[PDB]
């Protein structure tokens, strides 16, 4: 069982019993019982959210569409004002219907149904491939609005743009690179603090 | 709750419990004073802290001792 | 076994167990044998790296490179050093980590998981002596080519081939008192 | 150079105005009222 | 139920009132105090607080640097620091009108900002900071620091890493290691800065990371160090025509004694205080070799103190058992602590304003006056602590037995003389100094000025005429030129320092009168009143004779009951409590007095104040009433102007003074009655009464009101001082 | 007299009384302690000075403010 | 002014005050002053290493003195 550096140890409420467990929980937030699972869902829809948006994003620079965080300021073929009442409307509904189906079961759902699945691929390894994707397609979407905050133009553009010169186009040579530079050399220090304590 | 103690230098005169608002002193048998009796606090748990008791007894100095302890609701006299 | 000061007695706390014990601690830094390992591993690894850089120093010196040992820093170089200080903090931290963990299973050095990482053999108490005392050698020699580069502006083999051509001058008195000519 | 943006006032001074006071009031007094097992 | 807040304490965890919260909050920093508290546990707790301190500490210098170095405008200072304002910071505020926004948009900023008080801007420019990269280089640094002194204090509280209660009490090397290291390394570093960085930027060279170890700070480099030629150093200073951060005038020395202020920028020479710090370092190294700590040379402090009593017994047995009780009890030493520290802020204060260290500080007036007042206020809240943490120590650590006989036990033999003695120079003081203010009141309104009381401070301007002022004509010692004490400082420091306290337009010794006996009378009574109000609280802790077992109830209680007469305010905290008024009083007048004299001095009129501060209507009309009309006209019915804000802040301070008179006078009883009215009304109201409270409500504790109204009352009083202190200032200059 | 009650409106009696005692000390050892022992004034007593003192003081500054300002200018 | 000579003489004094002169006053003080480390030595009157560097040290600071003295003219 692979921890969150080499050499962890679980904070005694992370055995493994659940999945994609790694032992990480240095603020202690999960200490309830109660709270780890209605955290767990949140990280879950948090994930899947963040997989559909990052496939979004990617899928729109590629054909030339305007950049996610000037779609908005699009003129589309509908008002603005109808539109929020819309989405508010639809999702009380849709999030009452997904909010009873947790208190019913635990896990996420479509409307009425809690297990939706209807192809049935339901598997023990595929829930924790999509908490694995969730994550990872977090910490990608954050990464995309960190690169479009300094750098702007795009992801592809940002990945296109780092091929050219790797040793001189990177986080430490933009504005934010001192501070990112201290914060890689505090963490690479974290686990050895953790194991010079224990 | 709060602390009441009773020194050897009571005399029995009564007049701490007579004093007592909530019935927290009593006179228990005793042989070191002329009135053969001693004052007691076996109900400490519902005193409020008024010290009454102090301001009556004539001994110098007192023979009973009121110290503010903890609060609950009994102690800090809470009809709600 | 003979100590640092004539006619001292060598400390209780510090036995000929060890490998360069000279009972040389007036300052009682090694009282409890837990610290006591623990600075023979540090005392080890300072040497290990002064050694390194000392070697470095010396090397660089005699292959002629254009700047000095304390210019190189500053010197022009591809994937510059704002951004070499991340991915050497990287693999230090994990190389150091893996080195550490590996120091509590087992009290001796390592590397990554070869715990000792010793190929070939050739180990002893006596070149573990030697380690310990090249390695003193090495950290004295390392503070004094910063001290020698920052009162005369000489590298290392520079400022000896100096001395040896005048050594009654070119020495610390000189140099000490001659250092407006310097710079 | 560490200077901050234009805009980093209009978004800091609020932040710490109302957002973080709020967040640090309401897990506060969640603290406070807890009970012991 | 019980409630996990405050987890230190047992008993108020099970308190179901809104008295629960107040407590944990006001017990919190008590360790001794705590469930199940030891004595290493303790100092383990102090240690990592100690760091915590230290990290804030340093986040906030980093912050005021971070500012500065974005929002001000150092760059701009520096090069005219006569005719600019300094920058404290921006100002965003959702809250102002258009007005507001171009009211407070000054000193070359494009926005609205804060004109700084602090001085920093004097003392970064003197100790060699030029541009906004240094500024920024600075704060990142301290920030650096702050990081690492919260990790230190996180990590010492870890095990492996928590000190034992042994190492706490090695006092022979802790005093040691900060008399060598922390004072003396500390100062030897500081001249090095100056050397190598003040001094060479003060003469327009520019000496940074990049180039100082190519520079040398000396044109000799070392060598009259190393020979013993330390008078090398002194050749060839700056010039009387110096212009400071340019080259036009200055010299080559690096380590002087000229003594007196620079012509242009009116404060002491860099060489001066770098020399200053070298000489302080050798001294404080030297005296870090004093303990004996492990190599057998040195002294224990235990056979000092032993060692140390009359033959005749008039100590009794001197100092015998003072090591123990001393090292033992923490509030001994954080009350000789705060004791020393007060005392050196108050030193801080008065050296500051009369020989100011950093360039361009005597002209700014307002930065000059809130500094001073500000260390003033610190220093008397400081010794107010001093003196409560000597009561604290007396009930919770002073052992009788233990210090039997010494000087200690003999202090409390004879605590009646010290009080009763303390009371009757507090009397004679009040009843002179206020009859004579009276007597002076009486003769003004009469129309007869002649005929009040005006005693000539002859001993203090003997003194004055000492230190070499001849404007009252003692002539002695540096008055008189024929003087051995004269002639021997002729060649080293007594012509700048002769130069510089007889000049009349600085603030060195400045000329008294009647009017500076008078107000110094009025700081004697307070200080003499402040300290028998302390002094008598910390020896009637342990008991007295309304209550002779006061020291088994603890340091803060709230009162023994209306028995025996009446016990209102019989603790020793309740004593600091009375003596808190008192020191804010002491303050006041020192404050008024340093304001007013120094706005005298500033607007060219000095016999306004050599006049008016006779009697108490000049100090009222001609200081108070006249000084505030642009104060509070910051906001009027025509519009307003960049001092509104402190008109606000006038009103503000007066408000919260008034809100803590209402916790001063109304008492607990009341209140609770009115509280459990409400809280019936509450439960009979429908619609609200599914609303319920969790912890039950009650008044304030009695202890709780008299803090909660002295908070409020020292807040009003330090908010509207200091709003009308810079707002006067500010305005008129 | 405004200031006056403060004194008054903000303390208790059993600092006064404590320092009343090291005064009756300094008293005794002179041999000048009266007969009648000085007490210090009561909780009640202490509240009526200072009420007493506060009323006078505050009324007699706007007295003399108005009278004053009213003959002048009017 | 020699800066060797006056360095040397007065360390050489220093040194020769605390080995002939306050060696016996400084150890029955030391003693009469009550982990740690014995410094012995192969000096007959138990002048260690610890007193070298004091006695020395004392010594520089009275040459380095005297000599800044004679350096200011005065
Ligand atoms: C692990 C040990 C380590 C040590 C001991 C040093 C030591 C040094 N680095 Mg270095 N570095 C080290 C690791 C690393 N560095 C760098 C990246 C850099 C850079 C980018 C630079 C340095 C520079 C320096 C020098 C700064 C000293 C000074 O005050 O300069 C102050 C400099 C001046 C006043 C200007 C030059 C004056 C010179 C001509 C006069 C003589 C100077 C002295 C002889 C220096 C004596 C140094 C001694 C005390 C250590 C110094 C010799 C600086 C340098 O080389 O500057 C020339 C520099 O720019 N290092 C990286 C990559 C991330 C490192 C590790 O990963
Ligand atoms: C103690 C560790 C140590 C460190 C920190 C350095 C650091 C450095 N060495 Mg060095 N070196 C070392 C040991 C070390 N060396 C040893 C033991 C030797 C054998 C004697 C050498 C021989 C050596 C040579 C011949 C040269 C350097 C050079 C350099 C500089 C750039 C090389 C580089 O990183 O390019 C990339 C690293 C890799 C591709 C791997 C750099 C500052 C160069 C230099 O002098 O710069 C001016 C260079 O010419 N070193
Ligand atoms: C104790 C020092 C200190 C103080 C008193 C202030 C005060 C202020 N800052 Mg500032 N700041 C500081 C340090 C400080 N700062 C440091 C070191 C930095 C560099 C990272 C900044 C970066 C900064 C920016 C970018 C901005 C401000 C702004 C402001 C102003 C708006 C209020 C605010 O808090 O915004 C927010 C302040 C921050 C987000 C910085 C806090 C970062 C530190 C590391 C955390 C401190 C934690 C704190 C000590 C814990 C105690 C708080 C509480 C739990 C009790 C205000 C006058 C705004 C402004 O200029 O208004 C015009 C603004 O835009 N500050
Ligand atoms: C210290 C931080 C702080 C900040 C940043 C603000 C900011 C603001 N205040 Mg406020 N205020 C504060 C403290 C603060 N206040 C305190 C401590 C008090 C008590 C003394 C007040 C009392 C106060 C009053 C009485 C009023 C304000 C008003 C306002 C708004 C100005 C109206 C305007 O001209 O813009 C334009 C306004 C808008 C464009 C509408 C914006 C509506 C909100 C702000 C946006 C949506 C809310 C957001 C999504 C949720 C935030 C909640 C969050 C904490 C979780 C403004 C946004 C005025 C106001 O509320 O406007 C009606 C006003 O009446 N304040
Ligand atoms: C040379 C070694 C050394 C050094 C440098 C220090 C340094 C320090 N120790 Mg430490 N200590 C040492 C050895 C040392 N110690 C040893 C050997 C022991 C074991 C016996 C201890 C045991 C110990 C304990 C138990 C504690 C400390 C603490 C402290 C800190 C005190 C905090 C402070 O007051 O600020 C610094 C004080 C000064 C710089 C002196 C100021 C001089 C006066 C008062 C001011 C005048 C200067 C000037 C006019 C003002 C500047 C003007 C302008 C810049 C504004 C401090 C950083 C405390 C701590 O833990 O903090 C975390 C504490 O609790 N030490
Ligand atoms: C090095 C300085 C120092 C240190 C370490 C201590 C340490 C201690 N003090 Mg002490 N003290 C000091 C200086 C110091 N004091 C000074 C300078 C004073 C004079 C003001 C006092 C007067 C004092 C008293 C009377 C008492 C202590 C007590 C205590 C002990 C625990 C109480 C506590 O801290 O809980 C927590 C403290 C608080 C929660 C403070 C409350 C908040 C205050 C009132 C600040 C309010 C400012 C306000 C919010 C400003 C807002 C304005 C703005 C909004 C406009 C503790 C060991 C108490 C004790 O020993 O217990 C028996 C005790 O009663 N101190
Ligand atoms: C303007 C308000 C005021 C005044 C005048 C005083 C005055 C005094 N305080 Mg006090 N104090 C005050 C406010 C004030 N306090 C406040 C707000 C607090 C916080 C609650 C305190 C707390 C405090 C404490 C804790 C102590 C004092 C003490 C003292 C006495 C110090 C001795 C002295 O100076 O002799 C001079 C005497 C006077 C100034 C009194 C005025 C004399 C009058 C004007 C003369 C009589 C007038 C005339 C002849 C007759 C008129 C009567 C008429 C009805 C006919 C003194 C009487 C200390 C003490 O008792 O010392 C022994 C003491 O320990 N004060
Ligand atoms: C200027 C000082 C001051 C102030 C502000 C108060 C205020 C108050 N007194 Mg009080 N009082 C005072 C002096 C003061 N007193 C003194 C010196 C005494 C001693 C004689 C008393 C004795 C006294 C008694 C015996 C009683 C009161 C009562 C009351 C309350 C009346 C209810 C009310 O007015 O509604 C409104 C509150 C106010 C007008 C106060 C100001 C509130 C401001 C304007 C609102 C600001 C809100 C703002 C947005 C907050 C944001 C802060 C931000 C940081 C979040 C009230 C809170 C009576 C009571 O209990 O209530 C029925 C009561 O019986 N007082
Ligand atoms: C209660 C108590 C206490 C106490 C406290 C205190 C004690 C306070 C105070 C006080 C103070 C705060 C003090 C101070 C002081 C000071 C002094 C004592 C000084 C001095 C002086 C001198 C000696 C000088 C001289 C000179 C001159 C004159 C000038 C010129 C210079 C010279 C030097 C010459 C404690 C805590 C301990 C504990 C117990 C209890
Ligand atoms: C600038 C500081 C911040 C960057 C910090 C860099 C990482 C530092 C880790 C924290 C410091 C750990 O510091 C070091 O920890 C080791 C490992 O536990 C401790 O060593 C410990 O384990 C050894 C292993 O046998 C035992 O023998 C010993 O008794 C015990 O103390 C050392 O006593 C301590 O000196
Ligand atoms: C000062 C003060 C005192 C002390 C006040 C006293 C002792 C009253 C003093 C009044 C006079 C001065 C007492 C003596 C009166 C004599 C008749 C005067 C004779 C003198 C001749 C010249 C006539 C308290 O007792 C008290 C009690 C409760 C709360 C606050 C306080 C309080 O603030
Ligand atoms: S009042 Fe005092 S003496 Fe009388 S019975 Fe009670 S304790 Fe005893
Ligand atoms: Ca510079």
């Amino acid at each position: 069982r692979p921890m969150w550096y080499p050499g962890a140890t679980a904070p005694a409420h992370l055995d493994g019993s659940m999945l994609g467990d790694y032992g990480f929980d240095p603020l202690r937030l999960g200490v309830n019982k109660d709270n780890l699972k209605w955290f767990r869902e949140a990280e879950l829809t948090n994930g899947r959210w963040a997989m559909a948006a990052v496939v979004g994003i990617l899928f729109t620079d590629a054909v030339g569409l305007p950049k996610f965080w000037t779609a908005g300021a699009e003129k589309y073929a509908l008002d603005n004002q109808t539109l929020a009442l819309i989405e508010v409307a639809v999702f009380a509904v849709l999030e009452g219907k997904r909010y009873e189906i947790y208190k019913k079961t635990g896990e996420t759902g479509f409307l009425s149904f809690a297990p939706f699945d209807p192809m049935g691929m339901k598997s023990e390894e595929m829930k924790l491939k999509e908490l694995k994707n969730g994550r990872l397609a977090m910490l990608a979407f954050l990464g995309f609005c960190s690169q479009a905050a300094v750098y702007g133009k795009g992801p592809i553009e940002t990945l296109q743009l780092h091929l050219a010169d790797p040793g001189h186009n990177n986080i430490y040579t933009s504005s934010v690179g001192p501070e990112t530079a201290v914060t890689v050399a505090v963490l690479c220090v974290l686990p050895m603090i953790i194991e010079a304590t224990k | 709750a709060h602390i009441v103690k009773i020194y050897d230098t009571c005399i029995g005169c009564t007049q701490c419990v007579r004093a007592c608002p909530l019935d927290v002193l009593e006179m228990v048998p005793w042989d070191g004073c002329k009135a053969s009796q001693m004052a007691s606090a076996p109900r400490t748990e519902d005193c409020v802290g008024c010290k009454r008791c102090e301001t009556a007894c004539p001994t110098d100095f007192l023979s009973v001792r009121v110290y503010l302890g903890s609060e609950s609701t009994r102690s800090m006299g809470l009809s709600y | 076994r003979p100590t640092w000061l004539p006619g001292l007695n060598p400390p209780a706390h510090l036995k000929g167990a060890l490998a360069g014990d000279n009972g040389f601690d007036p300052l009682g830094l090694g009282q409890d044998e837990g610290r006591l390992k623990w600075y023979a591993e540090a005392e080890k690894t300072n040497g290990r790296w002064a050694m390194m850089a000392v070697a470095g120093i010396l090397g660089q010196e005699l292959l002629g490179v254009t700047p000095a040992w304390w210019e190189a820093g500053a010197k022009e170089y591809d994937i510059p050093a704002q951004a070499l200080t991340p991915i050497e903090f990287i693999v230090m931290g994990f190389l150091e980590i893996k080195r550490y963990q590996g120091f509590k299973q087992t009290g001796t050095s390592g590397f990554i998981n070869s715990f000792p990482f010793d190929p070939a053999g050739m180990n002893s108490p006596s070149m573990a002596t030697k380690e310990v005392k090249n390695g003193r050698l090495a950290m004295v020699a390392f503070i004094g080519f910063c001290v020698q580069a920052l009162a005369t502006r000489t590298q290392p083999i520079e400022g000896l081939t100096a001395h040896l051509a005048d050594p009654f001058g070119k020495n610390i008195t000189y140099y000490l008192t001659h250092l407006p000519e310097t710079l | 150079p560490f200077v901050p943006p234009s805009w980093a006032p209009s978004v800091f001074v609020p932040l710490t105005g109302l957002v973080l006071p709020a967040i640090a009031m309401a897990t506060l007094f969640v603290y406070i009222e807890k009970e012991a097992p | 139920a019980t409630k996990l807040f405050p987890k230190f304490s047992q008993g108020l965890a099970q308190d179901p009132t809104t008295r629960r919260i107040w407590y944990g909050l006001a017990m919190a920093h008590d360790f001794e105090s705590h469930d199940g508290m030891t004595e290493e546990n303790l100092y383990q707790k102090i240690f990592a607080s100690h760091f915590g301190q230290l990290s804030i500490i340093f986040l906030w210098t980093s912050g005021n640097l971070f500012h500065v170095a974005w929002q001000g405008n150092f760059e701009q200072w520096v090069t005219d620091p006569v005719h600019i304002r300094p920058i404290a910071h921006a100002i965003w505020d959702p809250h102002f009108g258009q007005p507001a926004v171009e009211a407070f948009t000054r000193g070359g900023a494009s926005g609205p900002v804060n004109i700084s008080t602090s001085g920093v801007y004097q003392w970064w420019y003197t100790i060699g900071m030029r541009t906004n990269q240094d500024l920024y280089v600075g704060s990142v640094f301290l920030a650096l620091v702050s990081a690492i002194f919260l990790f230190a204090g996180w990590l010492h509280l870890q095990p492996n890493f928590q000190p034992s209660l042994s190492w706490f009490k090695d006092a022979e090397s802790r005093l040691n290691h900060h008399l060598s290291g922390l004072f003396g390394v500390s100062s030897l570093a500081w001249t090095g800065h100056l050397v190598h960085v003040a001094i060479p930027e003060s003469r327009g060279q520019h000496v940074g990371w990049d180039n100082f170890l190519s520079v040398l700070p000396h044109p000799q480099g070392l060598t009259p160090f190393f020979t013993g030629n330390w008078a090398a150093y002194a050749q060839s200073p700056d010039t009387a025509s110096h212009v400071f951060g340019t080259a036009q005038g200055s010299g080559q020395a690096i380590l002087t004694f000229l003594g007196g202020f620079h012509p242009q920028t009116q404060s002491l020479w860099l060489t001066d205080m770098a020399h200053h710090h070298l000489a302080i370092a050798v001294i404080f190294i030297v005296a870090g070799h004093m303990y004996r700590t492990n190599f057998g040379i040195g002294h224990r402090m235990q056979a000092i103190l032993e060692a140390h009593t009359p033959p005749s017994g008039s100590l009794g047995a001197g100092h015998k058992g003072l090591f123990d009780t001393v090292n033992n009890s923490l509030h001994f030493q954080l009350g000789l602590a705060l004791a020393s520290v007060g005392t050196i802020t108050s030193l801080v204060a008065q050296h500051m304003y009369s020989l100011p260290p950093y360039a361009f500080q005597a002209i700014d007036f307002t930065t000059q006056a809130a500094l001073y007042t500000h260390h003033q206020y610190i220093a008397g809240f400081i010794m107010c602590g001093a003196f409560a943490h000597g009561a604290i120590f007396f009930i919770r650590d002073y052992d009788p037995e233990q210090n039997k006989g010494n000087v200690l036990a003999r202090m409390l033999d004879h605590k009646e003389a010290l009080i009763s003695h303390l009371s009757w120079v507090s009397l004679f003081l009040g009843f002179h100094t206020l009859g004579l203010y009276v007597h002076n009141d009486v003769m003004q309104a009469f129309g007869t000025p002649e005929k009040q009381i005006l005693i000539e401070p002859v001993f203090a301007q003997w003194i004055q005429a000492a230190h070499g002022k001849a404007l009252y004509g003692f002539d002695f010692l540096l008055s008189s030129k024929t003087s051995a004490a004269f002639a021997n400082g002729q060649s080293l420091w007594l012509p700048g320092w002769l130069d510089a306290i007889n000049n009349n337009q600085n603030s060195l010794f400045l000329t008294i009168g009647p009017g500076d006996f008078l107000v110094h009378h009025a700081i004697a009574l307070g200080l003499h009143t402040t300290t028998l109000i302390l002094v008598k609280g910390a020896l009637d802790a342990r008991g007295s004779k309304l209550m002779p077992d006061k020291k088994d109830f603890g340091y803060s209680f709230p009162c023994d009951g209306p028995g025996r007469g009446g016990t209102c305010d019989i603790s020793a905290y309740d004593a600091f409590y009375l003596a808190v008024f008192w020191m804010l009083n002491t303050i006041g007048w020192v404050t008024f007095y340093w304001h007013w004299k120094h706005l005298t001095l500033w607007q060219g009129n000095v016999a306004q104040f050599d006049e008016s501060s006779t009697y108490l209507m000049g100090w009222l009309r001609d200081y108070l009433w006249l000084n505030s009309s642009q104060l509070i006209n910051g906001y009027n019915p025509f519009g307003m102007n960049s001092l509104s804000v402190w008109a606000w802040t006038f009103l503000f301070g007066h408000l919260i003074y008034a809100t803590g008179f209402m916790f001063l006078i109304s008492w607990r009883g009341y209140w609770q009655e009115l509280i459990e009215t409400l809280v019936w009304a509450h439960e009979k109201t429908p619609l609200a009464n599914l609303v319920y409270w969790k912890d039950k409500p009650v008044a304030l504790s009695i202890v709780q009101a008299r803090l909660v109204g002295l908070a409020h009352f020292s807040v009003g009083y330090i908010f509207t001082y200091a709003a009308f202190l810079i707002a006067s200032t500010s305005g008129r200059f | 007299v405004w200031a006056f009650s403060l004194m008054f409106l903000f303390s208790g009696r059993g600092y006064w009384q404590e320092l009343i005692e090291s005064i009756v000390w300094a008293h005794n050892k002179l041999k000048v302690a009266p007969a009648i022992q000085p007490r210090a004034l009561s909780i009640t007593q202490g509240r009526a000075v200072g009420v007493a003192h506060y009323l006078l003081g505050g009324i007699a500054t706007t007295w003399s403010f108005f009278l004053a300002r009213i003959i002048s200018v009017g | 002014l020699d800066p060797q000579i006056v360095i040397s003489g007065s360390t050489a004094a220093f040194l020769a005050i605390g080995r002939f002169v306050f060696l016996g006053y400084q150890r029955r003080e030391a003693n009469f002053d009550s982990n740690s480390t014995i410094f012995a030595t192969n000096d007959p009157a138990g002048f260690n290493i610890i007193d070298v560097a004091g006695w020395g040290a004392l010594g520089h600071a009275v040459g380095f003195a005297v000599l800044a003295i004679n350096s200011l003219q005065g």
